[PDB]
This record gives structure tokens, sequence and C-alpha cells, in this order.
């Protein structure tokens, strides 16, 4: 459980249209927005010692926000928040085709199992959900949690 | 409702779980323009958007 | 919408430095350089709103 934020637009300092995803520990906050970020997008959670209390603290993705273009809040939920070493078991795997300016998401997650370097075999990346934004899109870049 | 956003900052709404008519679009306003492009207009009330 | 003075609560943009994606949202109010001598947020020459 380490990949959570996402940040997809041009220029990403809310200049050029500049998304921003987070799959956070509790709600959907997808965010079309004008956004102003710092040097490298992270995350941030914390944990203790008396009780296995992971607590979320850190906040250093935007300076300044306003506006939104296409808002997405959905339910709130439980992550299960791991941090859990060992062998590989998760492929979230986000395959990104955008055909006539509908950005599109596909959706395939397998507990898998190996140790290292992505395995083989056949697996689909079947069509999920369509954002259908129009905007100018020339990058993006990913913004990873901080255990 | 009282006041709109302006063109350069247009205003956004989500709209799902409702059913809507556009029969009911004589009575509370008289509209100017009511124009629908690529679908049959008086068909609104025959699909699911 | 239509006030004895005037009613000044509505924007248009005037001109913009490029063009236009669908869907698509932007309020910032940079001075626009409308030739040579680049404004910088001075209004002077070649430099409106």
């Amino acid at each position: 459980n380490i990949i959570r934020g996402w940040i997809f637009g041009t220029t990403l300092d809310s200049k050029t249209q500049s998304l921003l995803i987070v799959n956070n520990a509790t709600n959907v906050v997808i965010k079309v927005c004008e956004f102003q970020f710092c040097n490298d997008p992270f995350l941030g959670v914390y944990y203790h010692k008396n009780n296995k209390s992971w607590m979320e603290s850190e906040f250093r993705v935007y300076s300044s926000a306003n506006n939104c273009t296409f808002e997405y809040v959905s339910q709130p939920f439980l992550m299960d928040l791991e941090g859990k070493q060992g062998n590989f078991k998760n492929l979230r795997e986000f395959v990104f085709k955008n055909i006539d300016g509908y950005f599109k998401i596909y959706s395939k997650h397998t507990p898998i199992n190996l140790v290292r370097d992505l395995p083989q075999g056949f697996s689909a990346l079947e069509p999920l959900v369509d954002l259908p934004i129009g905007i100018n899109i020339t990058r993006f870049q990913t913004l990873l949690a901080l255990h | 409702a009282t006041r709109f956003a302006s063109v350069y900052a247009w205003n956004r709404k989500r709209i799902s779980n409702c059913v809507a008519d556009y029969s009911v679009l004589y009575n509370s306003a008289s509209f100017s323009t009511f124009k629908c492009y690529g679908v049959s207009p008086t068909k609104l009330n025959d699909l699911c958007f | 919408d239509s006030k004895v003075g005037g009613n000044y609560n509505y924007l248009y943009r005037l001109f913009r430095k490029s063009n236009l994606k669908p869907f698509e949202r932007d309020i910032s109010t940079e001075i626009y350089q409308a030739g040579s001598t680049p404004c910088n947020g001075v209004e002077g020459f070649n430099c409106y709103f």
C-alpha cells in the first residue's frame, strides 16, 4: 500500500489543466483543478508503538486551491494501510488511453505472489470507467506515500 | 436560482438519480431559445441519460 | 440582471493569449501582452486586461 496520490497535467503548477488524484485512506479525492505544487510530490502517514495506530499528518501537496473544473468526491471507507514486507502481492495497474478528449481509466487488480520484478503471464486491461474531460494534457507525475 | 456565475468562470452542477421532464419548461419561466443538438428534442422523456 | 446604473458584476474575457480546450476553466487575470514590451503587471503599452 505505497502509491496513494497522482497528478495529471501539462504544467502541473496551476497554469495548464492539472488534475490531482489521491486514493487516500478514507476518501476518493479526484480534482481536475488549478493546483500549485512543491518540488517532489509525496503523501504522509505515521505509526505509533503503544497502539498500532497509523495517523495521517502530511500535507505539502498544494499551497493554494480555489478553482475546480471536475471534482469527484466519493464514499469514505477504511483502508488497511499496510507496509508489510515479504513476497510481492498486489498489482493495481492503471492503463490510460485518451482518445477524443475523454481520459479513460481501466481496472485490473490481482493478489499475485512472487519476490521481485514484474511477473509474466496474460492479464487483460479491460475497460472500467471514463472521466469525460476535454482538456490540455502533456505530462503527469505521481504522488507516493511516506510511511 | 438568483445568480449564476460569469462566462470566464462558468458554474458546474452534478445531476443524477432523479426523474426529469421538459413539459414543465412552460410554467416557471418562458424560454427564448430551446434547441437540442444530436437527439430528437421531444424524446427526452423516452431515454435514460 | 439589468440595473439602472448597470450590472458590472459579470465579466467576459476580452482576449486570451492562447485558445481553449472543451470543458475547461481559467481565471488567471495577467496583463495581456498585445505586442512588444512584456508587461509583468504594469499596464503600459501593449499591456491590456
